[PDB]
RNA sequence: UCUUUGUAAAGUGCCUUCGAAGAGUCGAGUUGUUUGGGAAUGCAGCUCUAAGUGGGUGGUAAAUUCCAUCUAAAGCUAAA
RNA sequence: UUGACCUCAAAUCAGGUAGGAGUACCCGCUGAACUUAAGCAUAUCAAUAAGCGGAGGAAAAGAAACCAACCGGGAUUGCCUUAGUAACGGCGAGUGAAGCGGCAAAAGCUCAAAUUUGAAAUCUGGUACCUUCGGUGCCCGAGUUGUAAUUUGGAGAGGGCA
């Protein structure tokens, strides 16, 4: 919802998520919206920065 | 559609001072949105065409639309679904490859 | 097995019909128990009627469109026309129907006047503690009866304009019978090159 | 949110991305047991709209059903009856395969109440389903008044009586003139119109 | 499911009830039915509403 | 009652009114309408001609409320005026005070002209009128007003 | 009779921008069963497989044009 | 080397739950033939008996992807009726509803799909205490692949004013 509102300034995307249908639209939408995006190794590493277990996007 | 007051004919039935009631919000289930137009157009660029949709744009270019509606009636359910599919495939070809 | 001048009967008893015979011996018993259920409900619902306020409504299907029947509920436009919201009107004992619409101004005016007449004849006790007990009326259909609307007068002047009514009906049936063919001829002649 | 994108994207089952996912997943589900516990929904919005919520006591079970017609018993194809009842092969089993999936899962985890189930995959032999079940003894379900209706004793084994969505489909329960034989139950309407009602004063 | 109760037309039941009330008059039918009424003054008779 | 029944009169006599040669059996000629074309043909023709066969066209989902049009003849038509006003309106047979007769609310769909209304002018509220019902109503000085 | 819940919650009016509404499902063909349902009432197997001014229905198959009526593929609910 | 995460196990691990009986009525599955057709094979018997799975004091159904063609009605169930009718049927034997209408009883609704984003506000469990069909404090855990609030189409949501 932040990407659709053109409000996010950076989007880190996990590559590990087991249903990939959750996140396959996240590159393309980010190319549509002009939000820069990086696919980064680790949903666990994303979860550590946000005090969850995994977070799958940040 | 005001009625005549007699029992047969075209507009048969009693004359009544009509009211035209409030429109229900159902009867607007078919209205798309600003949102779902954006979602379905962004899934269409990720998913792409189907094996029968990829064949349908070959039949339109190489054999015209009567041969593609005949196929799309066989692929989809009825004929009125084939009309709405071949025009969508005409919206694919005309938008991208020409202009 | 077929012998006399007797009419051909169709008695549908070739199944195991004797296992499904329901004799109603408890007609008197269910009548008494039903009256006792109504008395117990009138005790629990102690100042209120047993029923809700129903609307004047017009029955369908030309066999019955001459008749006015009690309807289900009071159609949020009719509730709003009588100056009260739907959720409150449900608690004041007026039945509300979201499905029924208003296409008829006479039935609309009848149901809104039913609502004004109901509001002018009931008292709602305030919520906390006062409750000045006031002798419940069991039926709301009794106090606010569905009145069949009068359509005309008993005496009038005979106004013979000259034209027939049988020819009016026969021309209406003719005009309906040939509308599509006359439109077809209009399209086939309007295709004048 | 993401669930609209997933809801539209799980409709293009002939596109390349979804058929690659269907091939990989239909291998993987085939490698495991017939009835096995799924740790999370693979279709989280399709599960979510069928009643699932990611709290404790909501369980997903994946299940595998053999496709095709129902071949009759009574050995060597001999039916011993009229020539109309002699058909052994093309008989069709009036319940869905999804209802049989719900039945087998509700039989294995009998302490859980079957909420819904949905299609995920298929190959030639097997159809694949995921069943969402509710735990009626969990205190995250006995409280939370949106969902404690399932803790009533009347919703014991809804999938075995035909009370789920595929069960109310395959029982024919619908409003309409198209559903006159089974609108309030097939046998109930048949018993109602195949009885002789006699009053005290015979009409 | 044998027939136990019997329909009678309501006008016929009222006919029979009126004939019975009319037969509670003159004491030949009352004497012929039982009813030791040989020494009451009238045939049917009333009484004050104090009863 | 069984007391007044001829089974109390065949006590003592052997075959109970069924014959010695005939010997009342279970079903000697079939069951029900069995054999109407073969051994019960002389009963089917002669007392039921027209039983077998098909006539006409089918009507899927026929509703008998579409065809609701009960008829009223010109014979009565004054029974729809009450008796206290019937003698009042029969005399003073004139226009400008004429009885409006609501035949639809009376429960009729069609007026038919079977015969001989009095010469009073009346006002008939109908849906369907025949020819002769309208001619005789107008010959008495009245009109028919078609309603729905 | 005792707490005051609470710088909480709810309902009404006008203007404006919107208004997300359920997919191997709907629907179609075929097969079997069933129905009063008849060019196919319902259900089920297989094959194909949607849309969004859309879809279902309107008891004769089809094409073209209209109209009317609901809002499916998720769920709860006493009483007769 | 260490600490995660995902997935999968193990335990006489802490707490629970299922089986069986009864089954008149109820929800499904599966499913005959005798019989009738004066034979018999479609049909009928019968969408029944037997068999199997599953509930409750009722069950089921249920707030319309309904009925209609009206001046339109309005969740479901049931009775009178429609009606032995429309229709089905070696159009043979036979079968056979539904809409309207009168009545009994009447009751309504909630999720998914919206960013709380200026603060996961939500919840199980453990332990301590207390006023114990539970509450409060503390702490692990669930959970951002989404629990609360808001909204359910009859609408409703966001701004502005009243």
């Amino acid at each position: 919802a932040l990407i659709e509102n053109k409000k996010a300034k950076l989007v880190l995307i996990a590559n590990d998520v087991d249903p990939i249908e959750l996140v396959v639209f996240l590159p393309a939408l980010c190319k549509k919206m002009g939000v820069p995006y990086a696919i980064v190794k680790g949903k666990a590493r994303l979860g550590t920065l946000v005090n969850q277990k995994t977070s799958a996007v940040a | 559609t005001v009625k005549t007051g007699i029992a047969i004919g075209l507009n048969k039935g009693k004359k009544v001072t009509s009211m035209t009631p409030a429109p229900k919000i159902s009867y607007k289930k078919g209205a798309a949105s600003n949102r779902t137009k954006f979602v379905r157009s962004l899934v269409r660029e990720i998913a792409g065409l189907s094996p029968y949709e990829r064949r349908l744009i070959d039949l339109i270019r190489n054999s015209g639309e009567k041969r593609a509606r005949k196929v799309a009636k066989k692929r989809l359910g009825s004929f009125t679904r084939a009309k709405a599919k071949v025009e969508e495939m005409n919206n694919i070809i005309a938008a991208s490859r020409r202009h | 097995a077929i012998s006399k001048n007797l009419p051909i009967l169709k008695n549908h008893f070739r199944k195991h019909w004797q296992e499904r015979v329901k004799v109603h011996f408890d007609q008197a018993g269910k009548k008494v128990s039903r009256r006792n259920a109504r008395a117990t409900r009138a005790a629990k619902i102690a100042p209120r009627p047993l029923d809700l306020l129903r609307p004047v409504v017009r029955a369908p299907t030309v066999k019955y469109n001459r008749k006015v029947r009690a309807g289900r509920g009071f159609t949020l436009a009719e509730v709003k026309a009588a100056g009260l919201t739907a959720a409150y009107a449900r608690t004041i004992g007026i039945a509300v129907d979201h499905r029924r619409q208003n296409r008829n101004q006479e039935i609309f005016d009848a149901n809104v006047q039913r609502l004004k007449e109901y509001q002018s004849k009931i008292i709602v006790f305030p919520r906390n503690g006062k409750a000045p007990e006031a002798e419940q009326v069991l039926s709301a259909a009794a106090t606010f009866p569905i009145a069949q609307p009068a359509t005309d007068v008993e005496a009038r002047a005979v106004q013979d304009n000259g034209e027939s009514a049988f020819r009016t009906l026969r021309l209406a049936r003719s005009e309906k019978k040939f509308r599509g063919i006359r439109e077809k001829r209009a399209r086939e002649k309007a295709e004048a090159e | 949110g993401a669930y609209k994108y997933l809801e539209e994207l799980q409709r293009k089952k002939q596109s390349d991305v979804l058929r690659f996912l269907q091939r990989v997943r239909v291998w993987e589900y085939r490698q495991k047991n017939v009835i096995h516990r799924a740790a999370r929904p693979t279709r989280p919005d399709k599960a979510r709209r069928l009643g699932y919520k990611a709290k404790q006591g909501f369980v997903i079970y994946r299940v595998r059903v053999r496709r095709g017609n129902r071949k009759r018993p009574v050995p060597k194809g001999a039916t011993y009856g009229k020539p109309t009842n002699q058909g052994v092969n093309e008989l069709k089993y009036q319940r869905s395969l999804r209802a049989t999936a719900e039945e087998r899962v509700g039989r294995r985890a009998a302490n859980l109440r079957v909420l819904n189930s949905y299609w995920v995959n298929q190959d030639s032999t097997y159809k694949y389903f995921e069943v969402i079940l509710v735990d009626p003894q969990h205190k995250a379900i006995r409280r939370d008044a949106r969902y404690n209706w399932i803790c009533d004793p009347v919703h014991k084994h809804r999938e075995a009586r035909g009370l789920t969505a595929t069960g109310k489909k395959s029982r024919g329960i619908n409003k309409g003139h198209k559903f006159n034989n089974t609108k309030a139950g097939r046998r109930k309407t048949w018993k109602r119109q195949n009885t002789l009602s006699l009053w005290r004063y015979r009409k | 499911w044998r027939k136990w109760n019997v329909k009678v037309n309501h006008n016929e039941k009222r006919y029979a009830t009126a004939s019975a009330i009319a037969a509670t008059a003159v004491a030949s039918l009352v004497l012929a039915r039982g009813h030791r009424v040989e020494k009451i003054p009238e045939i049917p008779l009333v009484v004050s509403t104090d009863l | 009652p069984s007391r007044f029944t001829k089974t109390r009169k065949h006590r003592g006599h052997v075959s109970a009114g069924k014959g010695r040669i005939g010997k009342h059996r279970k079903h000697p000629g079939g069951r029900g309408m069995a054999g109407g074309q073969h051994h019960h043909r002389i009963n089917m023709d002669k007392y039921h001609p027209g039983y077998f066969g098909k006539v006409g066209m089918r009507y899927f989902h026929k509703q008998q409320a579409h065809f609701w049009k009960p008829v009223l003849n010109l014979d009565k038509l004054w029974t729809l005026i009450p008796e206290d006003k019937r003698d009042q309106y029969l005399k003073s047979a004139s226009k400008e005070t004429a009885p409006v007769i609501d035949t639809l609310a009376a429960g009729y769909g069609k007026i038919l002209g079977k015969g001989r209304i009095p010469n009073v002018p009346v006002i008939v509220k109908a849906r369907f009128v025949s020819k002769l019902a309208e001619e005789k109503i107008r010959a008495a000085g009245g009109v028919v007003e078609l309603i729905a």
